[PDB]
């Protein structure tokens, strides 16, 4: 549960989205991360109120379960089985499913994961998620992670996800995570073109 | 300025008068007095100082010959250190207003030829000489030279 | 309060100020134009002269203005006894510093036993107070006492002492597991982060600087004081590069005696 | 009330100054006129020594309430610093013999020492 | 004798300057019984100064009694029973250091394998 920021790398205005990949994760090889891994989330709708069911590869034996402004379920992998199981009530509703698929490289307890997000075959967009693993607490290190994008994305830094805005003391979970990749994932879907 | 301001084109207008301070004297010592009470109860030194504060490997003395106690002065230091070699005495021309300029090395090409040890000697100091920074000292060309001779001696062994 | 002391002797200066600078406007004028070489430097000077001690009344006058603006509101015997404690009390201060600074003293020679339960006294008294700090003391293993620091929502430092005077110290992150699977304290390991690593590293030092040979209380105390500053990791930037990160780590050095954030690296 | 006077006292040296600058400058540039060769109207010329010394009163006035307020605080505060009447009185003899005690101890060590 | 006379008013001087920082402690501590137990404390602390100035004074005079070579003259530039005594006691105290090292040893490896074994128990 270390606070996290997620966001959305635009297109470049020119070539590929596989390019800005390589110019990111060169960008990334520059600074002194190394790859340990890859990463994919997947994320699919189901409806009868509409409820999303989520997996990590960071968490890979739990599934989430997003109601859009209601509460997150964490759960292990056989929710998945119990939605198989349901299968009147909520309808798969597909050509919805939607992944992100990268490598993940840690620079000094700093987990950038940098995904091309692929609603079928086509890709139609760069997800850029950048985890600060000691912190636990939302909007105390969020500067740190501000100097960190403004070190390698440069232009296009995002700024202060709502799961932040909720200005308290409160200890940042894995759910706000999802939500963020969820927020991510809706705009994607209605960007489109 | 705020506050202050009549008092300063009062006295700004009136200056150059030679009744001045008779005006200002008449004007404000009585008042000052009843309050406050009555009134109230051969060689430049920068040688040597550069002189005395050698190392004692240089020896550095005054030249018999060329002019004495007047603007520019003459030196001929020496060397002495076991690890150095023998090495020609050195003559040093400094002017007056010694700082903020740089002295001048008397060059005597002459003595430094007849050997190939004394002309690697001359052709290093040469080369440092044009390495220095301007408005130098004296204590940097003589440490210059004991440069020049232990890489003189370093490049022949 | 004593911001009304400290602004009451500011406003007694103002008004001392302004009245001396105002009787030196006019002695000076009484004076009159001296003579000073050229013509023109004299006038120069004179001008100049009135002109300084002009802004001068004014400045004064302005101060006093701004305190106005932040003002706010037998038995001889004892009065006087106040005022002698007071007066012994701060000579005591400073020369109770200037002689521990410089002592003379170079051996002990010439020519550790505690109960636990003053162990506890001391360290619920520095429980007391730094609200954000809580001690838990615990004894698993005989009379040297093991605490857990828990700092904000930032650190847990696992405390290992020996007989009342610090010995080792871990500290790890918030959401980690000190705990190991049969509850107990994990007193030997390490924290899976680089950032706390050299928190442990620089809490080692920490404890080997706050040393005073017999007393220990004042070494725990100030060892606790340090440690409060932590609670602005992730927050403060350094003091010597401006930046928040250094080879991706936040400035770990609280220095001791100034509680101020470095980069290591920045010493 | 001391606050309060202050506030009283501080337009009123504004205006003493004000007064003081500008008769200073009308006696001046009339002893100028006099001295160097001017006519000038002799006039309700105003003069100037009243308005210096006045100006010392109202500065006598302010440094006086500012000492009292400022003697009264610290007073305060010590006095916080340190229910029946007569467990008062026991108290502050007891302050005042202790004082007297560390004061008298002091004093005859340090002439213990020598003399 | 008097090179241990030396010693003793050298650290005479280095106690007098820490008992008056001691006794500039107590009165910054002392707030207006236990005023009566600081007030105790402080006139035993001047007591004890006043002891070691009277013992200094002594020190002072049996030393200054007791130089034909002036210093820097004792300083080397570069350009017999008791020697015995001392032989005896060093071969002494050696072989006393070495069992004490010894039992040192026996000590550390006894509480290295109790704590070893104290700690597989879990
Ligand atoms: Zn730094």
């Amino acid at each position: 549960m270390g606070v996290t920021c997620v966001s959305q790398m635009p297109v470049a205005e020119g070539k590929s989205v596989q390019q800005t990949v390589e110019l990111l994760t060169r960008k990334l090889e520059m600074l002194g991360a190394e790859k340990q891994g890859t990463f994919c989330v997947d994320c699919e709708t189901y409806h009868t109120k509409l409820m999303y069911v989520m997996h990590n590869s960071e968490y890979p034996l739990s599934c989430f379960a997003l109601f859009e402004n209601g509460p997150c379920l964490i759960a292990d992998t056989n929710f998945d089985v119990l939605m198989v199981k349901l299968k009147g009530f909520f309808q798969s509703a597909k050509a919805s499913k939607i992944e992100t698929r990268g490598t993940r490289y840690q620079y000094c307890d700093f987990l950038v994961k940098v995904g091309t997000v692929t609603m079928g075959p086509s890709a139609r967009g760069i997800s850029v998620e950048v985890e600060y693993g000691p912190c636990v607490v939302a909007s105390d290190c969020w500067s740190l992670l501000l100097e960190f994008l403004q070190s390698f994305l440069g232009s296009h830094t995002p700024g202060a996800p709502a799961v932040f805005g909720n200005r308290h003391d409160a200890v940042y979970g894995p759910a706000d995570t999802m939500v963020q990749y969820m927020e991510l994932f809706n705009k994607i879907r209605k960007q489109q073109q | 300025q705020y506050l202050c301001q009549p008092l300063l084109d009062a006295v700004l207008a009136n200056i150059r008068s030679p009744v001045f301070n008779h005006s200002l004297y008449r004007t404000f010592v009585p008042a000052m007095t009843a309050i406050h009470g009555p009134p109230i109860t051969s060689i430049p030194s920068v040688l040597q100082g550069e002189v005395a504060r050698l190392d004692p490997k240089f020896l550095v003395n005054l030249d018999p010959s060329h002019c004495s106690n007047n603007g520019t002065v003459h030196l001929i230091c020496k060397l002495d250190d076991k690890d150095l070699p023998s090495v020609p005495p050195l003559e040093l021309s400094v002017p007056a207003d010694y700082p903020a300029q740089s002295p001048l090395w008397i060059d005597r090409q002459w003595q430094y030829d007849a050997n190939p040890f004394l002309q690697s000697v001359h052709r290093c100091m040469t080369s440092r000489l044009l390495q220095l920074p301007d408005k130098h000292s004296v204590t940097a060309l003589l440490n210059t030279w004991a440069q020049s001779v232990h890489q003189a001696c370093l490049s022949a062994a | 309060v004593s911001v009304n002391l400290e602004a009451f002797s500011q406003a007694i200066s103002a008004i001392q100020a302004l009245r001396s600078s105002v009787s030196r406007v006019f002695d000076c004028l009484k004076d009159g134009m001296r003579n000073k070489e050229t013509l023109e430097g004299r006038e120069k000077a004179f001008i100049a002269h009135f002109q300084d001690n002009l802004h001068s009344v004014n400045r004064d006058l302005n101060e006093l203005e701004r305190l106005s603006n932040l003002v706010g509101k037998l038995y001889s015997q004892l009065l006087q006894a106040y005022k002698w404690s007071n007066k012994l009390q701060y000579h005591a201060g400073l020369a109770s510093g200037l002689l521990n600074q410089q002592s003379l003293k170079r051996s002990a020679n010439q020519m550790l036993v505690l109960p636990p339960q003053y162990v506890d006294d001391v360290i619920s008294r520095i429980d007391r107070m730094f609200p954000e700090m809580s001690i838990h003391l615990s004894r698993p293993n005989g009379t040297s006492a093991m605490l857990l620091v828990t700092l904000g929502k930032v650190l847990k430092v696992i405390v290992v002492m020996r007989s009342l005077f610090i010995d080792r110290t871990i500290v790890k992150g918030y959401n980690e597991n000190v705990y190991t699977e049969d509850g107990k304290l994990d007193i030997w390991s390490k924290s899976n982060y680089q950032v706390f690593q050299k928190v442990t590293d620089h809490a080692t030092t920490a404890l080997l600087h706050y040393q005073l040979p017999q007393m220990p209380d004042v070494v725990v105390r100030s060892f606790m004081t340090w440690l409060r500053s932590y609670i602005k990791l992730f927050q403060a930037p350094c003091q010597r590069c401006g930046k928040f990160l250094q080879d991706g780590l936040p400035p770990t050095w609280r220095d001791f005696r100034t509680l101020e954030a470095f980069h290591d690296t920045c010493r | 009330d001391p606050v309060q006077r202050y506030k009283m006292l501080i337009p009123q040296l504004k205006e003493s100054l004000q007064t003081l600058m500008k008769v200073a400058a009308q006696n001046l540039i009339q002893n100028t006129n006099i001295d160097n060769g001017q006519k000038s109207s002799d006039g309700p010329i105003q003069r100037f020594d009243k308005c210096l010394e006045e100006f010392y009163a109202l500065c006598d006035q302010l440094e006086l309430c500012l000492r009292l307020a400022h003697e009264c605080l610290s007073q305060s505060c010590d006095s916080a610093k340190h229910l029946p009447y007569p467990q008062y009185l026991a108290v502050i003899k007891a302050q005042i013999s202790c004082a007297k005690d560390i004061h008298t101890a002091l004093l005859d060590c340090a002439n213990k020492v020598t003399g | 004798n008097t090179a241990s006379l030396c010693r003793i008013g050298q650290e005479t001087v280095q106690d007098i300057v820490y008992r008056t920082m001691e006794i500039f402690q107590l009165l910054r501590n002392m707030q207006l019984g236990t005023y009566q137990d600081r007030l105790t404390k402080l006139q035993d602390n001047l007591r004890q100064l006043s002891v070691l100035f009277r013992k200094l004074r002594l020190v002072y005079d049996k030393c200054n009694e007791n130089d034909p070579i002036p210093v820097e003259q004792l300083i080397p530039y570069v350009e017999s029973e008791e020697r015995r005594e001392i032989a005896e006691v060093n071969k002494k105290l050696k072989q006393k250091n070495q069992q004490l090292k010894q039992i040192m040893d026996q000590l550390r490896n006894l509480i290295w394998d109790i704590n070893a074994m104290l700690a597989m128990r879990n």
